[PDB]
């Protein structure tokens, strides 16, 4: 505000934690946090088959 | 000496959950499952000859 006593600021806690709480969450949702995985398939070779 | 036009949408009773990118979890005013889970336990011998 620039009103007749001067000058001021001051953060909107609502508007800035809306984008704050959708940002967060969105992460792990898109990417599964784990999978787990035991005995596969050789990645790996030292002679020809 | 004035009016009020407002505009607007529909609501329902109890809505749904879904899983969307923005937020973690939203209800709407409809879903629909696109996974199917049940199952008859029957093999239908039409049309592939079983
Ligand atoms: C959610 O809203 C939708 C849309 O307003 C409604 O569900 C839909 O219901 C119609 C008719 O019951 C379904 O269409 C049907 O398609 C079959 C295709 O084989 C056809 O044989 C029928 O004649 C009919 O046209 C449509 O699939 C369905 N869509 C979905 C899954 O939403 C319903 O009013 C509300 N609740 C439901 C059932 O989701």
């Amino acid at each position: 505000h620039q009103n007749s006593e001067g000058t001021g600021q001051a953060a909107d806690l609502k508007s800035t934690q809306a984008a704050i709480d959708q940002i967060n969450g969105k992460l792990n949702r898109v990417i599964e946090k784990t999978n787990e995985k035991f005995h596969q398939i050789e990645k790996e070779f030292s002679e020809v088959e | 000496s004035t009016a009020t036009l407002c505009l607007g949408h529909h609501a329902v009773p109890n809505g749904t959950l879904v899983k969307t990118i923005t937020d973690d979890q939203i209800e709407v005013t409809n879903a629909t499952e696109l996974v199917q889970s049940s199952s008859t336990g029957k093999i239908c011998n039409n049309p592939h000859r079983i």
